[PDB]
C-alpha cells in the first residue's frame, strides 16, 4: 500500500478503488470494537503511512531546494500540498485527513523556515505579490511562521511612509503629508486585502508602522503630525475659492 | 389666488389655499402636462419649459417625468452631436462636442428652469452615458481621445497654441473628464503619453504639465496622480541631478573625461509606465561604456541603495557621420548608434557580425537595421533588402542629408497599438487587485453575504474608478479560490465562506 | 570614424535593499567597510561599529560618517539621521 500511493505521488495512477477498499479495511474490521475503533488501523497502517509520507517529502523538499529558487519553492510546495490533500483524500480514512498533511507541512516548510523565512525580505520589500501570498499561505500553517513576515511587512511600511512623508513641499506641506499618508495606507491595505488575506497581524504591522511614520520626531524638535493635521482642517473647512463641493469635502 | 388669499385670508391658509389649487388644476390633469413636457422639452421651447417647470414643482411627482425627458433629450442630442466625427480631429473635436452640449444645456437649465439639483443632475447622468457611447461589441474610445486630447494641446506643436488657451481648455476639460466613467484607462493612457512627453522633451511648458497634473488631483485626489506627479517630479529634479554628476566627475582626483556628452534622466521604477520587459540583452558600446560605469559608481555613492536599469529603447544620443563626409549630426537611438559603430569598424557588416558586437536580439536588430535602411543611411549588398541569415549589409556613401542636423528617430508618436493592448491588460489586472481587495474587505468583515448584494456593493464601491463586470469579479473569485482565501457556503450555493 | 556628440540617456532606479547589508557600500554590515577593505589587519577590525538610525538602518560607523560629512540625511529613507545605538 505505501509502496502503490508512493507510485501514486510518483506521477502515476493506480486503482484508486482497490487502494481505498484496502485501506478502508483496516478500519472496517474493527467496527464492533468500541473502544478505540480506530487503534488498529492508526497502528497498522496510518503510522507506517505518516512515517514514510514524512520520509518522502523530506526528501521531496531537499530535492525541490537544490534546483529551484524560493519564488519557484514555495509554488512547487503548495503544488504538492494540494497533491497531497486530494489523493489522502481518495485513500484514506477521513481522520487521517489531517494528520497527513500536518506531516506534509512540517516537512517542506516547517522544516525550511530558514530558507522562507530569509526570502521575506527580497519579496515583501519587493512587492512580490504572487509570491507574497504563496508564501503567507506556505507560513499561516506553520505556528511560528508568520511573526517574522509580519515584521518584514512592517518594516516595508514604515520605509514607505518614510520615503513618502519627507521632504515634502513647505508650500502644501499639510495636504501632501496627510495624502501621502493615506496612499501609503490604502496601497498596503490593499496589498494585505489580496496577498494576505487581509490578517489582523498584517493590518496589526501596517497599523504600527503608520503610527511609527507619522508620529516621526525630527531630530531635537517636536512631531509635528498634530500641526500640519490641524491645518489639514483648517485649509480644507475654510471658504477656499479652489471649487471643494461639500460632498467632496465630507 | 395668491393674491385674494393674501387680501381676503389668514396667514396660516396662505399654503393650504395654494396647495388646494395646483392639486385641482396642476395634479389632477398630470397627464395632460405629461404628455407635453416630451413635445416642449425636445423642442425646447424656453417659455412653456419654464412654466411647466414651476408648475410641475410644486406638485410631488410633479417633476420625475420631465426630469426624465430632460436627461433623454440631453441624451439623444449628445449622441446625435458626437456620432459622425472625422477621424483626422477626433480627439479635440469629440471633446470641444460635449462642451457644446454641457454649456448649452447646462445654460438653458440655469436660465429659464430656475437651475435646479435635480435636473443638472439629469444633465450629468445623461452626459455620462453620452461620452461612454460603447458601440456595440467595442470597447469604450472615450478615455483615449480624452488622453489623446490632453496629449495633443499639450505638446509643442508649430500649429499656435498660448499657454492662457490652453489653461481654460484644460480647466473646461474637466468638466468632461468628470464623465469619463473609465478612469484607470485614461490614467494608464495618459501617462504613457505623458512619459513620451517629458523624457523626449515635447512638452511646451512644465508649467503646464504640472498645472495639468493639479486639475486630474483636484477632480479625483492624490491617488489618480499619485504616479503622474512622480513622473513629473523624477524629470524636474533630472536637470540638478546632472548638475550633481558634471560636479561629481569635475571633483575627482584624476580627469575623468567621460568624452562626449552627457544627459542622464535617472526616473523612478513604480511611477513610470516602462519597463526592461523588451530587453534584448543590449551591448553598450566601447564609448558609452566608460560614461556609465561613471555614473553608475557616482549613483551608487550619492543615491545609496539604488540600482538602476538601463532603459536603451529610450536612450537617444547624437552621432557625426564625419566618415561620410559628414553632411549633419543624427539623433539616433542608442540601438542604432551600436550598429552604426559596428559599421565604424569596416565598410562591410553581416547581421551575424551585429548580433556578435551588439548581442541583440534578432527582433530589435532588424527593426533597427530597417529603421536605418528607411532613412536609406546604409545599404544593403543582397537584392533582398530584408534580413537573412548572413545578408551582409554595406555602408551607402551616397546619401547624403539637406539639413545640418537632421533626426532619423521617431519614437514620440505611432503610439504601437500593441502597447495599447499592454495598457488595456494592465488596466485590467489593477481592476482585478481591487476587486479581490474589495472581495475579501467585504468576505472578512462579514463572512456571510449573497450574490446580489456582494455585486451591488461592488459596483457601487469601485464606480468611482471604472465599471465593473460580472465576468471579472467571477474571475476575481475564482483566483481567490485559487489563492484558498475565498469558499462558498455548503446550504447554498449563493452564500460564500473565508478561510 | 563616427564620433558621439551626445548620449541623452534614460535609466529606471529601484530600491536594491537587501537583507544584512550596508547600502552606502554595498557590504555586509558585520563584514569590514570598502573603505576599511585596505590596510584590513592593521587596526582592530571593531572600530567598523554598526550604526543603527531611529529609522531604524543599519550602516557601518565610517559609511554614515562619511556620508554625514556631506548630505545630513539617512540614504535610504531621504530622512534626517539620527544615531540611536552602536
Ligand atoms: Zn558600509
Ligand atoms: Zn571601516
Ligand atoms: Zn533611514
Amino acid at each position: 500500500l505505501l509502496r502503490e500511493i508512493k507510485n501514486d505521488r510518483g506521477g502515476e495512477d493506480p486503482n484508486q478503488k482497490v487502494i481505498h477498499g484496502v485501506i478502508n479495511s483496516f478500519v472496517h474490521v474493527e467496527q464492533y470494537k468500541k473502544k478505540f475503533p480506530l487503534k488498529f488501523y492508526q497502528e497498522i497502517f496510518e503510522s507506517p503511512f505518516l512515517t514514510e509520507t514524512g520520509e518522502y517529502y523530506k526528501q521531496e523538499a531537499s530535492n525541490l531546494l537544490q534546483e529551484s529558487n524560493c519564488s519557484q519553492y514555495m509554488e512547487k510546495v503548495l503544488g504538492r500540498l494540494k497533491d497531497e490533500e486530494i489523493r489522502c483524500r481518495k485513500y484514506l480514512h477521513p481522520s487521517s485527513y489531517t494528520k497527513v498533511i500536518h506531516e506534509c507541512q512540517q516537512r517542506m516548510v516547517a522544516d525550511h523556515l530558514q530558507f522562507l523565512h530569509a526570502e521575506c525580505h527580497n519579496i515583501i520589500r519587493q512587492e512580490k505579490k504572487n509570491d507574497m501570498a504563496n508564501m503567507y499561505v506556505l507560513l499561516r500553517a506553520v505556528s511560528t511562521g508568520l511573526p517574522h513576515m509580519i515584521q518584514e511587512l512592517q518594516n516595508h511600511i514604515h520605509d514607505e511612509g518614510l520615503r513618502a512623508t519627507s521632504n515634502l513641499t513647505q508650500e502644501n506641506m499639510p495636504t501632501l503629508f496627510v495624502e501621502s499618508v493615506l496612499e501609503v495606507h490604502g496601497k498596503f491595505v490593499q496589498l494585505i486585502n489580496t496577498v494576505l488575506n487581509g490578517d489582523q497581524h498584517f493590518m496589526s504591522a501596517l497599523d504600527k508602522a503608520l503610527t511609527s511614520v507619522v508620529n516621526y520626531r525630527e531630530p531635537k524638535s517636536v512631531c509635528k503630525a498634530p500641526e500640519l493635521l490641524a491645518k489639514y482642517c483648517d485649509n480644507l473647512l475654510k471658504k477656499s475659492a479652489k471649487g471643494m463641493t461639500e460632498n467632496e469635502v465630507e | 389666488e395668491e393674491i385674494r388669499c393674501r387680501k381676503y385670508l389668514h396667514p396660516s391658509s396662505y399654503t393650504k389655499v395654494i396647495h388646494e389649487c395646483q392639486q385641482r388644476m396642476v395634479a389632477d390633469h398630470l397627464q395632460f402636462l405629461h404628455a407635453e413636457c416630451h413635445n416642449i422639452i425636445r423642442q425646447e421651447k424656453k417659455n412653456d419649459m419654464a412654466n411647466m417647470y414651476v408648475l410641475l414643482r410644486a406638485v410631488s411627482t410633479g417633476l420625475p417625468h420631465m426630469i426624465q425627458e430632460l436627461q433623454n433629450h440631453i441624451h439623444d442630442e449628445g449622441l446625435r452631436a458626437t456620432s459622425n466625427l472625422t477621424q483626422e480631429n477626433m480627439p479635440t473635436l469629440f471633446v470641444e462636442s460635449v462642451l457644446e452640449v454641457h454649456g448649452k444645456f447646462v445654460q438653458l437649465i440655469n436660465t429659464v428652469l430656475n437651475g435646479d439639483q435635480h435636473f443638472m443632475s439629469a444633465l450629468d447622468k445623461a452626459l455620462t452615458s453620452v461620452v461612454n457611447y460603447r458601440e456595440p461589441k467595442s470597447v469604450c474610445k472615450a478615455p483615449e481621445l480624452l488622453a489623446k486630447y490632453c496629449d495633443n494641446l499639450l505638446k509643442k506643436s508649430a500649429k499656435g497654441m498660448t499657454e492662457n488657451e490652453v489653461e481654460d481648455r484644460l480647466t473646461s476639460f474637466i468638466t468632461v473628464f468628470k464623465y469619463i466613467d473609465d478612469k484607470d484607462v485614461f490614467q494608464k493612457f495618459y501617462a504613457r503619453m505623458l512619459a513620451k512627453r517629458l523624457i523626449h522633451g515635447l512638452s511646451m511648458s512644465m508649467d503646464s504639465e504640472e498645472a495639468m497634473i493639479n486639475k486630474l488631483k483636484q477632480a479625483c485626489g492624490y491617488e489618480f496622480t499619485s504616479k503622474l506627479h512622480r513622473m513629473y517630479t523624477d524629470m524636474s529634479v533630472s536637470a540638478d541631478l546632472n548638475n550633481k554628476f558634471n560636479n561629481f566627475i569635475k571633483n575627482q582626483d584624476t580627469v575623468i573625461d567621460l568624452g562626449i556628452s552627457f544627459q542622464i534622466y535617472v526616473l523612478q521604477a513604480g511611477a513610470w509606465p516602462l519597463t526592461q520587459a523588451p530587453s534584448s540583452t543590449f551591448a553598450i558600446p566601447q564609448e558609452l561604456e566608460k560614461s556609465v560605469q561613471m555614473f553608475e559608481l557616482f549613483y551608487s555613492q550619492h543615491f545609496s541603495g539604488r540600482k538602476l536599469t538601463w532603459l536603451h529603447y529610450l536612450c537617444t544620443g547624437e552621432v557625426k557621420m564625419n566618415y561620410l563626409g559628414k553632411p549633419y549630426v543624427a539623433m539616433v537611438t542608442t540601438y542604432q548608434m551600436a550598429v552604426l559603430l559596428a559599421f565604424n569598424n569596416s565598410e562591410t557588416v553581416s547581421y551575424k557580425e551585429l548580433q556578435d558586437s551588439t548581442q541583440m536580439n534578432e527582433k530589435e536588430l532588424t527593426k533597427t537595421i530597417k529603421s536605418l535602411l528607411d532613412v536609406k543611411m546604409i545599404n544593403h549588398d543582397s537584392e533582398k533588402e530584408d534580413i537573412d541569415a548572413e545578408s551582409s549589409f554595406s555602408l551607402n556613401m551616397n546619401f547624403s542629408s539637406k539639413r545640418t542636423k537632421f533626426k532619423i528617430t521617431t519614437s514620440m508618436q505611432k503610439d504601437t497599438p500593441q502597447e495599447m493592448e499592454q495598457t488595456r491588460s494592465a488596466v485590467d489586472e489593477d481592476r482585478k487587485m481591487y476587486l479581490q481587495a474589495a472581495i475579501v474587505r467585504i468576505m472578512k468583515a462579514r463572512k456571510v453575504l449573497r450574490h446580489n448584494a456582494l455585486i451591488q456593493e461592488v459596483i457601487s464601491q469601485s464606480r468611482a474608478r471604472f465599471n465593473p463586470s460580472i465576468s471579472m469579479i467571477k474571475k476575481c473569485i475564482e483566483v481567490l479560490i485559487d489563492k484558498q482565501y475565498i469558499e462558498r457556503s455548503q446550504a447554498s450555493a449563493d452564500e460564500y465562506s473565508y478561510v | 570614424r563616427f564620433e558621439v556628440k551626445k548620449w541623452n540617456a534614460v535609466a529606471l532606479w529601484a530600491w536594491d535593499i537587501v537583507v544584512d547589508n550596508c547600502a552606502i557600500c554595498r557590504n555586509h554590515i558585520m563584514d569590514l567597510c570598502i573603505e576599511c577593505q585596505a590596510n584590513q589587519a592593521s587596526a582592530t577590525s571593531e572600530e567598523c561599529t554598526v550604526a543603527w538610525g531611529v529609522c531604524n538602518h543599519a550602516f557601518h560607523f565610517h559609511c554614515i560618517s562619511r556620508w554625514l560629512k556631506t548630505r545630513q540625511v539617512c540614504p535610504l529613507d531621504n530622512r534626517e539621521w539620527e544615531f540611536q545605538k552602536y
